[PDB]
């Protein structure tokens, strides 16, 4: 087993405006092996239902996926994305950016 | 269609 | 009967060194592996060859896969008494969940050997002093000379049977047909199956 | 337009509690369709777009039956891998493997695939002619010759020239209306002003499908590449793609700046600038 | 050639009172993986009754009913009948494979009979029929016949001996027992084979032949009320010498 590091991207699914509805994408890629621990925070806490893709990989043989859930964003509100994996010391958390 | 995959290493 | 694998069975009388050659039809699409399968009467199915696309060669025996019309072919050539046994068509396939192998009811192969010199008689064994049976041989007859079941159920008519005094190297045909039941004579017994105007019919 | 079939599994191992956790995954191009999961409460094929549901009984039996089959296939493999490179069982292991075909605009087989992966490194692999393999170290030329003498090449090359294809085109037809249609990419730029003489422009490309899209940052006529900002393109969740290259720009500068997005789904190259 | 000693089954022969229960066995010395036991009954061929792919699971065939299996270990594959049936009267085969849908390695089968009482268990009646004198006369050839006759169920294997030792030069033996009622189920069978020899070789008063008749019945641990002896698996031989003009 020669381990790889995950890259992210945290993001919306469409271009953010506080009051309509959208989806929080977190997107870990070119990682492994498989397992990977991901957790969407409002603000640093944990949100309750949020669903992920199915398990694919590259011709790199790196996995990847797509965490995301239903969600209303606000001009305090801050999300970010909390990633735990083997080669991580401690887990990366990784807040939205809504310019990027 | 998946594949009829049944061979050993 | 409903089968994935079917041979057109029923005896398939050759004579000695004539070619044979033998076929059999899978529905199943997905089959994935194919495979001849020679079995002796009484006894277990052994694997003969695996048929493959490209072409499978092994000397007297040839087979081919046909992907595209579903059916797969044995080839036997300068057949011998040896390779008289039932031939079994295997394909496996995706059973359930699990690749398993379907059996052909399989064809049954019968090589005969050409009598040089044929003697068709008809002789009566001396009795076991302890039997009440006439017992009857048919014996040295043309291998194209075909014996038949008897039409009373009290007279006992065993079929062909090719026996080699490797010996002298002579071969000879026999059917043996026994009776304890009055009226029954050898002359009288194998009435039933068409046999050679020649045979030799003498009173011992 | 070449159209392809992937499927994706992947084995792993978790010694001491329970067989190995399979994952088997179908995609047409960028678009998924089906996926497996060893530990799922369904125990079949679920489809995931929407147009594979459209298929029948047989369908998901025989489908559900192949991939189920398989993990068995490669929770064995699992084992004999350990074997073969004297690994302790104890430790954890991954299994990927994939196959697939393509098609040319004809619908002809343009191209047939089969390749193994034992903890994320090439192990074997069936080559362009779907005759002979390419096997990777001393262990995988075991399992070379051993599927040489059972003519395996040939057992798969008939399910990437004949199964593989022939699902692929069905697909492509039965789900017409999502996947040869091309969404162009919805392309914007906003300013991301930064210090002293000096901002931030980020060409944006939004909801596009398929997934292949490149991203060109030209200055004065002139490309530049050494103050773009490109991340690896990322889904949108919805069945599209996402993709952004920023560059740092001096203050009114920016009208000097254009941005070429080239994409199946647009009629011509897009050129875009500051618009404020 | 092959062997294929790698599969092994027992008893190679058996029979049951339709309530008895049994278990055959089966072992593969060759490291393989799936094992599988069918049943072979005339004009329907092979059909599977259960299988095992792996070392530690097993699954139904087409025809698991009124069997269960149990793969105790890579090597033994164990099919058992809890309550025998006459329909369950078959001849049954098991096999071993590397892994499943690989090319299978059988083992020389079972032929198991069951019957609503062993008081139709009978052994074979053995008797020998010397050549014809018309026959050595027209062709200097002594053909003698063997009747192995009213035996149950239709196990039993036929030896010709010359002199203390086995021939199988000369020798035709029916491949298969006949049905003395082929319209009644629990016929008794019987067996005719044909040792053949120059008629100066059966003249002569030292050469001595045997027809020997293998037969398989009940063992003594089995329950006889009838008068007739208890039918037990035994050899029923006939005998005779040369006698010269």
């Amino acid at each position: 087993m020669i381990q790889r590091t995950p890259k992210i991207q945290v993001y919306s699914r469409h271009p953010a405006e506080n009051g309509k509805s959208n989806f929080l994408n977190c997107y870990v890629s070119g990682f492994h092996p498989s397992d990977i621990e991901v957790d969407l925070l409002k603000n640093g806490e944990r949100i309750e239902k949020v669903e992920h893709s199915d398990l694919s990989f590259s011709k790199d043989w790196s996995f990847y996926l797509l965490y995301y859930t239903e969600f209303t964003p606000t001009e305090k509100d801050e999300y970010a994305c909390r990633v735990n994996h083997v080669t991580l010391s401690q887990p990366k958390i990784v807040k939205w950016d809504r310019d990027m | 269609n998946y594949n009829y995959l049944y061979r050993l290493f | 009967m409903r089968k994935e694998v079917e041979q057109d069975p029923g005896p398939f009388n050759v004579p000695e060194g004539a070619t044979v050659a033998f076929n059999c039809t899978y529905s199943n699409s997905a089959s994935q592996s194919f495979f001849w399968y020679r079995q002796d009467c009484r006894k277990e199915p052994k694997l003969l060859m695996s048929v493959y696309s490209s072409g499978n060669e092994d000397g007297r025996f040839t087979a081919q896969l046909n992907r595209a019309s579903q059916y797969i072919s044995l080839l036997i050539r300068d057949s011998k008494l040896s390779d008289s046994a039932t031939y079994l068509c295997v394909v496996n396939m995706l059973r359930n969940s699990g690749y398993a192998l379907n059996f052909g009811k399989g064809t049954s192969l019968l090589v005969t050997p050409h009598i040089q010199n044929p003697d068709p008689a008809v002789y009566q064994l001396r009795d076991s002093k302890s039997s009440d049976k006439s017992v009857c041989l048919f014996t040295d007859f043309d291998s194209q000379t075909n014996v038949s079941q008897s039409k009373d159920s009290d007279v006992y008519i065993t079929d062909k049977c090719v026996l080699d005094m490797r010996s002298m190297d002579f071969k000879s045909n026999s059917a043996v047909a026994w009776s304890n039941k009055s009226d029954f004579a050898c002359a009288n017994a194998f009435n039933n199956s068409i046999i050679p105007e020649d045979t030799f019919f003498p009173s011992p | 337009g070449s159209h392809s079939m992937r499927y994706f599994s992947t084995s792993v191992s978790r010694p001491g509690r329970g067989e190995p956790r399979f994952i088997a995954v179908g995609y047409v191009d960028d678009t998924q369709f089906v996926r497996f999961d060893s530990d799922a409460a369904s125990q079949r094929m679920e489809p995931r777009a929407p147009w594979i549901e459209q298929e029948g009984p047989e369908y998901w039996d025989e489908e559900t039956g192949k991939v189920k089959a398989h993990s068995q296939t490669d929770r064995e493999n699992l084992r004999i891998a350990l074997r073969y490179y004297n690994q302790s069982e104890a430790g954890s292991h991954t299994l990927q493997m994939m196959f697939g075909c393509d098609v040319g605009s004809d619908g002809r087989f343009l191209r047939g695939y089969h390749q193994y992966a034992y903890d994320g490194k090439d192990y074997i692999a069936l080559k362009e002619d779907l005759r002979s393999w390419t096997a990777a170290d001393m262990a995988a030329q075991i399992t070379k010759r051993k599927w040489e003498a059972a003519h395996v090449a040939e057992q798969q090359r008939a399910y990437l020239e004949g199964t593989c294809v022939d699902g692929l085109r069905r697909y492509l037809e039965n789900g017409k209306e999502t996947l040869q249609r091309t969404d162009p990419p919805k392309t914007h730029m906003t300013h991301h002003p930064i210090s002293d003489h000096e901002a931030t422009l980020r060409c944006w490309a939004l909801g596009f499908y398929p997934a292949e899209i490149t991203l060109t940052w030209q200055r004065d006529g002139e490309d530049q590449t050494q103050d773009t900002e490109l991340v690896e393109t990322r889904p949108a969740g919805d069945g599209t793609f996402q993709k952004w290259a920023a560059v740092v720009v001096p203050s009114g500068e920016e009208q000097r700046y254009t941005c070429h997005v080239q994409h199946e789904g647009l009629p011509k190259p897009l050129t875009l600038r500051w618009e404020p | 050639g092959s062997m294929n000693a790698g599969v092994t089954q027992t008893p190679k022969f058996q029979v049951l009172k339709t309530g008895q229960s049994m278990t055959l066995q089966c072992a593969q010395d060759m490291n393989h993986n799936s094992m599988y036991w069918y049943r072979q009954d005339p004009g329907m061929g092979l059909r599977l009754i259960y299988y095992s792919a792996s070392e530690g699971t097993t699954d139904k065939g087409e025809v698991p009913n009124g069997y269960n299996v149990s793969r105790l270990n890579k090597r033994e594959f164990s099919l058992r009948l809890e309550s025998a049936a006459p329909s369950q009267t078959s001849v049954y085969f098991c096999a071993s494979s590397e892994s499943g849908g690989y090319e299978q390695y059988f083992g020389p089968g079972t032929r198991l009979t069951v019957t609503e009482d062993l008081k139709n268990v009978f052994p074979p009646e053995v008797a020998v029929f010397e050549p014809s004198e018309a026959e050595i006369s027209h062709t200097q050839k002594a053909t003698l016949v063997c009747l192995a006759t009213g035996f149950y169920p239709d196990h039993v294997e036929l030896s010709w001996w010359v002199n203390g030792k086995e021939v199988h030069s000369g020798v035709c033996t029916d491949p298969q027992p006949l049905k003395e009622q082929p319209a009644l189920n629990d016929s008794r069978y019987a067996l005719s084979s044909r040792l053949r020899v120059s008629a100066t070789f059966w003249q002569d008063p030292r050469n001595h032949f045997r027809c020997q008749v293998q037969f398989y019945g009940l063992s003594e641990n089995d329950e006889w009320t009838q008068d007739r002896a208890k039918p037990v698996t035994q050899i029923v031989s006939a005998e005779a010498w040369g006698r010269a003009d």
